């Protein structure tokens, strides 16, 4: 039964591949440093 | 960063409040020039009368 063994192995390979795809660590490294560079200042009527 | 951005906006509002005193400074700058020109003529008139004397 090579066909059934091949299908299980390929289905396993797909299932391992999907598990690897979500295996990660999300990070939030976007602080408010750019907000400190948006100092809106009024033009003075010289 | 949010606290700093608040304080920066506070300074921006205060600079808008000081725009009025800049306008008064411009008004006094015009009045100072008109005084210095008119009073020098008053000094020049007095010097011309002294020159005639």
């Amino acid at each position: 039964p090579w066909i059934m063994v091949f299908l299980v192995s390929m289905a396993l390979l797909w299932a391992i591949m999907t598990m690897v795809f979500f295996l990660y660590q999300p990070r939030s490294v976007s602080s408010a440093k750019g907000f400190s560079d948006r100092t809106v200042y009024l033009n003075w009527k010289w | 960063g949010f606290e700093e951005a608040i304080t920066l906006e506070e300074r921006a509002q205060k600079s808008a409040e000081a725009q009025i005193m800049l306008f008064q400074a411009k008004r006094e700058n015009v009045q100072f020039q008109l005084e210095a020109a008119y009073r020098a003529r008053l000094h020049h008139v007095n010097n011309e009368i002294k020159k005639r004397l």
